[PDB]
Parts: structure tokens; sequence; C-alpha cells
């Protein structure tokens, strides 16, 4: 009665996925080639994972992936590793030439002449599906197919599919690894014109996540096999509520309700606690008031931005493994007295406390440590303004001059198109200080 | 013989339905089976007004229980009370409004309209004659407050010479943390005012008021303010159920009780209430219930009565008590305190007395009253409806739905008109 779509385009989107798509494979113990030792025994679907695993006549437990990209590179890498066959071929998109981080090459020239093909994979894997609720869109503002396909993507989606919301996992960009220099250019391009058509979308910048992998998990060097193990595990735990039985946010529309107010404010901030390394594992344990006051550290976040200086407005706190929900209101109680945190001026509720019992699951030989008691908190704030000025203001240093703008107007693209995503981003700017001042 | 159709819509309607249909056939004396048991024949007379008799002294309520889900139907029918409705009567769609009040006026109430509108015309059809509609449902809702104010429109279109009494239960802050309850009980109102003759605002904030303060409870559930309604609102159709002096049937007391056409919001209250299995030890004479009567504490909406001017008042006075001191105590209320009845309408306090008592109290003393207070409650749920609306929270739910952006100014600055005008006949004096 619910299933989701999740697409992949772009490298980072595509990595992202495949180490979330292990990930889930590990957490609903489905095997690589496609089977299930226990949840195979019925042998029907609506388990609440078929949501993304579709079952086939033979057991097998494809999932409900689309993963596109301009380069045949990591998709090849997706067709040569350990779940080759889990993945249709017909489903695993390549590209002949790339975007080269262009948005304009993306969206007006190169993803033009690929669009139709990704339609056609979209409506085929829309046919299978009763009760498809809309799409998980991963991808990155940085590059050119993660920016420019995935907005000719949102802007087909929204004329064919506008009874569906459409999610969002994207991949903030990061200086510390960088493949490009236009990054802020391909950034807000795409938020523009992914403003109208997203309606929750969970950036994340390799900034915060390379943080927490140096400061936590000791590597000094993270290379993107971390930071994607680290990201498998965000979002594999913001979607432990949708793929999971129901307390809370079990449907795309309980996400845009809990967290979205306004059609254009629609960026949450998820955080982690128990982010410890595999050397780490026997050390001590954690309680669950020290996991939410961690949760509401500002350097345990996904995104490099400081949420005390804003103001909140909702407050999804997602506990996995075995949490006991007495003591959650002692740590909302301790959270509560604590008057940092500061929500607007309306009818508040609070912080939305779901407690799914299943533990949580890491990688075996990844870096991240085998943990009893788990947390993600959900919360939109108007801190998020701080990353979107960061943005802006290297889109003006860059736009002052017009450096590089001459690589966009040659792939079809205006010049006015420029200064319309800047008025947007100023203007959404200005909705985010006009929440965060009452 | 003159009957109301009782139509119950979303999950508080039909939950505080079922507890009143409770009520009102433990004070007829009749179980569940639908069998006449009592030892008064004056719960038999004037019978008809709410229980359709069948074949074999059979009472069946007149109730339509409607909602989008069936949940609520299912759990009406895991009470005693399932087998007490007729199971025709029972309507319900296949997924709910969720707190959508377009969702439940503009498509899921337009297309289960038809269906509800084919169980009225059912229940109209077989009447000698029909006396008007009795509503209850909540405003905070999105089924109860939408698909209310759709089948209250769709009544008024089929049935225009027919009084519309509505039991609107106004949401709070206190008793629901959904956000949007403004915006549906804000378009709920503008609705109430222009297509209904009869509302008895009933608020959840009055009720969680005296529920944590009279009643000592520190968390009240549902079922403690369902109680408290079920009680109140068995004691304001006291005059209907039975005969009297001040008979007051629907139209009567519409014309008793409204002397401007949107001015037609009552404040229900009832002197003698008390929790559940507590009933037992309050000491019952008739100065005291008149001076609970008029409490702003015992009061079921969330206003002061002290701060503004009673325009009309029913007081219905029920048990054994001599009606020569009911009388004399309620002038001695109008003569002492003079100062908040209206000058301009004359006599405008009627008093009755009904022999028979609910169950559980010996005396209880049930108020209807047309006060000016009450535009304290719109004033609240319009500021909150201000709040949510001046910064444009969750309206893409709603213009997602068709509804206009202009739909909630206009509903916005209805409300407001009705504040002025109920200041305005506070102010001014004859
Ligand atoms: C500062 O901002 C906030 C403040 C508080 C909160 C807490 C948050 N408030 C809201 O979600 C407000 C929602 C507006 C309506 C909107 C108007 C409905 O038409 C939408 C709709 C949805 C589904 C189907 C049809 C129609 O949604 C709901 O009623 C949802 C629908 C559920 C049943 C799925 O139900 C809830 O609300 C829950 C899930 C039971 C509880 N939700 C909350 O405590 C969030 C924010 Cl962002
Ligand atoms: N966390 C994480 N980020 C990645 C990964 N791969 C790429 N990125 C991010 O991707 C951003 C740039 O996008 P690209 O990697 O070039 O992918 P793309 O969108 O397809 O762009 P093109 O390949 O030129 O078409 C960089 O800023 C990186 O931060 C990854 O595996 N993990
Ligand atoms: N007094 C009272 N109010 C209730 C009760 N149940 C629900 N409510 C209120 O009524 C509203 C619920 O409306 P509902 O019929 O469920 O609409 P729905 O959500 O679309 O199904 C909420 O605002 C509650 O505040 C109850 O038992 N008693």
């Amino acid at each position: 009665m619910r299933e989701c779509i999740s697409i992949h385009v772009g490298q980072a989107g595509v990595q992202i996925g495949n180490a979330c798509w292990e990930l889930y494979c590990l957490e609903h113990g489905i095997q690589p080639d496609g089977q299930m030792p226990s949840d195979k025994t019925i042998g029907g679907g609506d388990d609440s994972f078929n949501t993304f695993f579709s079952e086939t006549g033979a057991g097998k437990h494809v999932p409900r992936a689309v993963f596109v990209d301009l380069e045949p590179t990591v998709i090849d890498e997706v067709r040569t590793g350990t779940y080759r066959q889990l993945f249709h071929p017909e489903q695993l998109i390549t590209g002949k030439e790339d975007a080269a981080n262009n948005y304009a090459r993306g969206h007006y020239t190169i993803g033009k002449e690929i669009i139709d093909l990704v339609l056609d994979r979209i409506r085929k894997l829309a046919d299978q599906c009763t009760g498809l609720q809309g799409f998980l869109v991963f991808h990155s503002f940085g590059g050119g197919t993660g920016s420019g396909f995935t907005s000719l993507l949102m802007e087909r989606l929204s004329v064919d599919y506008g009874k569906k919301s459409k999610l969002e996992f994207s991949i903030y960009p990061a200086p510390q690894v960088s493949t490009a220099v236009v990054e802020p250019y391909n950034s807000i391009l795409t938020t523009h014109t992914t403003l109208e058509h997203s309606d929750c979308a969970f950036m994340v910048d390799n900034e915060a996540i390379y943080d927490i992998c140096r400061r936590n998990l000791d590597i000094e060097r993270p290379t993107y096999t971390n930071l994607n193990r680290l990201i498998g595990q965000i979002v594999s735990s913001i979607t432990a509520s949708l793929r999971f039985d129901g307390a809370l946010n079990v449907d795309l529309t309980e996400f845009q309700t809990n967290l979205v107010p306004y059609p254009r404010i629609h960026f949450p901030l998820a955080t982690y606690a128990p982010v410890i390394s595999a050397e780490k594992a026997y050390h001590e344990q954690l309680s669950v008031a020290e996991i939410t006051n961690a949760c509401f550290e500002p350097a345990n976040q996904m995104v490099k931005c400081d949420p005390r200086h804003g103001k909140y407005m909702a407050c999804c706190l997602l506990y996995r493994g075995d949490v006991v929900p007495k003591d959650v209101n002692a740590a909302i109680a301790t959270i509560k007295t604590k008057r940092t945190i500061q929500f607007v001026d309306w009818c508040p509720t609070g912080f939305k406390v779901g407690i799914n019992y299943q533990p949580p699951t890491v990688v075996p030989g990844g870096d991240l440590a085998k943990v009893q008691r788990a947390v993600c908190m959900l919360s939109n704030t108007t801190a998020i303004a701080e990353a979107w000025a960061r943005l802006d203001h290297k889109f003006d240093l860059m736009y002052a001059k017009r450096a590089f703008v001459h690589w966009y107007v040659g792939e079809g693209m205006e010049e006015g198109e420029f200064s319309e995503a800047r008025e947007d981003m100023a203007a959404l700017e200005k909705d985010y200080e006009e929440v965060g001042v009452d | 013989m003159r009957e109301i159709v009782h139509l119950q819509i979303g999950q508080c309607g039909n939950q505080i339905g079922a507890k009143f249909w409770e009520v009102i056939s433990d004070e007829h004396g009749i179980d569940i089976a639908g069998n006449y048991c009592g030892n008064a024949s004056l719960q038999l007379e004037r019978i008809n007004v709410y229980f359709n008799e069948a074949y074999s002294h059979k009472y069946v309520p007149r109730s339509i229980l409607v909602d989008l889900e069936p949940g609520t139907m299912d759990s009406v029918r895991s009470s005693k009370i399932g087998p007490l409705f007729r199971p025709d009567n029972f309507i319900h769609g296949n997924s709910g409004a969720g707190n959508n009040w377009a969702k439940g006026h503009y498509t899921e109430g337009a297309e289960l309209i038809e269906n509800v509108m084919d169980v009225v015309r059912n229940e109209c059809e077989s009447c000698d004659c029909l006396q008007g509609f009795q509503l209850i449902h909540s405003l905070g809702g999105g089924t109860g407050s939408g698909m209310g104010t759709l089948l209250i429109n769709k009544i008024r279109e089929e049935y225009p010479d027919r009084i519309m009494n509505t039991f609107s239960v106004v949401p709070s802050p206190k008793v629901s943390d959904t956000v949007v309850e403004p915006y549906n009980a804000i378009l709920s109102i503008h609705q109430l005012i222009e297509n209904t003759d009869e509302t008895f605002c009933i608020d959840n904030e009055a009720l969680y008021d005296i529920c944590f303060r009279t009643l000592k409870l520190t968390n009240p559930t549902y079922g403690d303010l369902n109680h408290l309604v079920s009680l109140t609102m068995s004691g304001v159709t006291t005059s209907l159920r039975f005969p009297g002096q001040l008979n007051a049937d629907l139209r009567k007391l519409a014309v008793n009780m409204v002397p401007f056409p949107r001015l037609h919001f009552f404040m229900p209250g009832f002197a003698p209430l008390t929790a559940r299995g507590s009933q037992q030890y309050r000491a019952l004479s008739v100065p005291e219930l008149t001076q609970q009567m008029f409490d702003a504490r015992n009061m079921m909406a969330a206003c002061d009565p002290r701060r503004g001017r009673y325009l009309t008042v029913a007081c219905i006075f029920r048990g054994r008590m001599s009606t020569r001191e009911v009388d004399e105590q309620l002038l001695s209320v109008q003569t002492k305190n003079s100062s908040y009845f209206v000058e301009w309408i004359p006599n405008n306090v009627k008093v009755a007395v009904c022999d028979i008592p609910p169950r559980g109290l010996k005396m209880a003393a049930t108020f209807i009253g047309n006060n000016t207070a009450i535009q304290e409650l719109f004033i609240r749920v319009s500021e909150q409806f201000s709040a949510m609306f001046r910064r444009k929270a969750f309206l893409h739910w709603y213009t997602g739905e068709g509804m206009d952006e202009m739909e909630f100014s206009e509903a916005e600055g209805n409300t407001n008109d009705l504040v002025s005008e109920y200041q305005q006949y506070q102010d001014a004096t004859a």
C-alpha cells in the first residue's frame, strides 16, 4: 500500500545509495543474491520492507532503485560489486559523456539526451507499484550530473507525478574533498530549480561528515569509503521509521507534515549521537540522556551550522535499539530545562519521540562500531540559513567578476538565470530570517 | 408529532454522541435492546423526537454516525451501544481527512455527501413531521469540521424550512497538539455563522479547565471530557425530550434564545458537575445550584460571563425541587445582579423545572445562555488563526485541495465581524 522509488543521480548519489542499499539488506537480513532466510517463509509482500524491496516470483528481493549517471564508472562499480545480481541491469543507467561539473551540461545539453530513458525506467518501476508514495532522490549539490540532471528529473517528476511527494538526500559541497571550483554555482542553481519540486530535502555536507570521521573514527585521511559508510548509516536510520513498524514518520506525507511548515522551508537537520570507532567498542556504554544531549550537541550534526543561534520548528527523535521509553521523557525534560532550544511562537508540540526496537546494524569491516542504543534527531531549524548564506557568499564572490559563467552560457543556459537563482536564494534567506524574527 | 434527526460526524462527534445516547437511554429507561424498562410514563411521552419507534416496541435512535474512517464505527460497535444504533445508518469512508478541512469539505466530503444525504432522505421520508437537525461534531479535525459544514450546507439546501442545531466542539491547544486546528475551527465557524440557526459552543479548553481545577485530575483523558459533554448535552435537550412550560422545541428555543441571526452561539452549563464515580457525595439544594449555574468556573465555554451581558437565558432545573424556591432564587439572581443582563430584552431569563433528574444526581441545574462573553472564545481562536496565518504555515495543504487563499481571509473577516457585532451589542445601552 506504500511504495518508494529510490533514485541515485550522480557519482555521490550512486555511491551513497549503494552503501545505503547494502545497509538496508544488512538491516533486513536480505542475502546479496536476493533471497531471504526468515521473511521469505511467507513469500508475500507488504511486510513494511515492500516499500523498498520488491519481491519477484523467485523470492529475489530486488530493490526499487534507479541508478543514474552520465559516466559508466560507478555504475560498473556497482555492477561488479557484491550486489551485482541484486540490481536489475535495466534500472542501472549509464551514460557516454559526463556533465563535467557543469550544471548547464547536465540540465540542458547532456542530461536532455538521456532524460527520456530515465523517465521510461521510472515509469516501468512505478507500474509495478500499486501504492506509490513518491521518490527519494540521492544526489549532490556540487557536481554536474547530480545538480543539473537532478533538477531536470525533478521538473519531469513534478509534471508527471504531481500527486506524489519527492524527498531528497543532497550532498552539500565541502572544500576538504571537492572535485571542482564551480560547486557554489551548481549548488545555487539546483537549489533554485528544485525549490518548487522538492518536498523535504535532507542536505548533508561532507565537511561535517569529515569532521565527525576525523574526531570520532580517528581517521585523519577520511576517504570516500568512510564518508559513504557514515552517510549510509545516517540515511539508513533516517529511513528506519519508514521501512519498519509504525510509530511516526511512516510515510512521505508524514515526513512532509511533521517537519515542513512552508513549501520553501523544507531542509531538516539530522543529528546522530553514537558515532564511535570500532576500536572503542567495549570501553563503555551510552545512556539515553547522554545520547539525547549529543543529539543536541552542535558538533554532532550532519550540517556544519549552529542551531542555538536559530529557532527550532520541529524535532522527531527516532530511537533505535532496546531503548526503554521511560528515561526518554527524563532526557526530554533535561533538554527542556535548557533554554538554548527555543521554539517558534506558535503551538510548538515538541520532541516527537518514536522508538524502534530493532537494533542498529553496522557494516562488518566498517569503521563504525556496533552499538545497542542509537538515536536520530530530525530537526527543522533556521540554522540552515547559515549554510545557504555561505553558499550565496561564495556565489557572490565568484559572480562579482562573472568568473566561470561562459561554461554555463555556452551550454544553452541564459545569463539572467544566475541572477534569478541569486534572487531566489536571497528570498529563501529572507524567508528563513522572517521565521527567525518574531 | 415532531422529530429531530441526529447526526454525528468525526471521532469526537461519534464518541460524544455515543456517550450522549447512552445517557439519554438511561434517562428514558431504555436498555441496549431497544425495550422500555422505566417505571415512569413521563419518559415514554415525547420519545419520538430522538428515538425511532420500530415494530414491537423497538426504540432505535435516529442517529446517523458519519466518519471518513471505519475505526470509530468499530469502536462504537465494540461498546454496548453498537447493537442499539441502526446498522444501516453507519457511514464511513476509506481514509480520514487527516486534520485537513479542505480534504473534508471539498474532496472526501463531496464524495461521501451523496451517501449521507441518501441516508438523511431515508430518515426524512418516514417522518410524520420533521422538527430539525441536531449535529454533534468537532471544529478541530478534518472530517468533523469539514464534512459537518458541508452536510450543514447540503441540509440547508434540501430543507431550508427546517431548523439546524449544532453541538460544535471548539478545539484547544491544551488537549490536542495539532497545529492547524485554528484553520478548521475558523473556517467551520465562518460556515456556522452563515448556515446554522443554533450552535452550542462546547470548548475543550473549558472542559480541560474544569477537569483540571474542579475535578482534580492530573491527566484528563477524553473519557472525562466526554462525560462532561454527555452530562451537559443530556441536560440541554431535557426541554426537547419532555413536556414542560418552557418546551422550547428547537424552533421555539431558537425564537426565544436568538435575537440576531449571527449571534446564535450558546454557552451551556451544568451546575453539579462531578467526575465519574464521585457524584454521590454532593449536597444538592436550590440556591447552591443557582449560584453554581452562573459560575464562570462551572460554565462549559472558556469565557467569563461577568465580562459580558446575557442576551437571553434558558435555565432548566432537573430533579424534585419546589418551583417557588427556584423562581425566587432566579429572580433574586436577576435582580441582585442586574448589571449582567441586558435591559433592552425584558424578561430574558426563562425558568423550567423537569421532575426527572439525570441518573447519579438527585438534583441538577442545566443552563443555556446566549451570553456576550463567547466573543472571548472567538477572539482566542481567531488570534491563534492569525498567529498561524500571518506567516502562512501549512497553507499548502489547504490550497493544494483547491481552496483559494481568499477563503481563509473571508473566514477571518467573518469571525472578526461577529466579534465586532458581539462587542457592539455589549456596549449598547437602552
Ligand atoms: C512549527 O511547525 C510545526 C509545529 C508542530 C509540528 C508537529 C506536528 N504538527 C503537524 O504535523 C501539523 C500538521 C498539519 C496537517 C495537515 C494540514 C494535513 O493536511 C495534511 C494531510 C496529511 C495526510 C493526509 C491528508 C492531509 O497534518 C496533519 O494533521 C498530520 C496528518 C497525518 C494524520 C498523516 O497529522 C499530524 O499532525 C500528526 C502526525 C498526527 C502529528 N503532527 C504534529 O504533531 C510540526 C511543525 Cl512543521
Ligand atoms: N559523501 C560522499 N560524497 C561524494 C562522494 N562522491 C562524490 N561526492 C561529492 O560529489 C561532489 C561532486 O559531485 P561528483 O562527484 O563530481 O558527481 P556528479 O554530480 O555526477 O558530477 P559529474 O561526475 O561531473 O557528472 C563532491 O563535492 C563530493 O563532495 C561519495 O562517494 N561520498
Ligand atoms: N472533547 C473531546 N474532544 C475530542 C475528542 N476526540 C477528539 N476531540 C477533538 O476533536 C478533534 C478531532 O477531530 P476528528 O473527528 O478526529 O477529525 P479527523 O482527524 O479528520 O478524523 C481534535 O481537535 C480533538 O481536539 C473527545 O473525545 N472529546
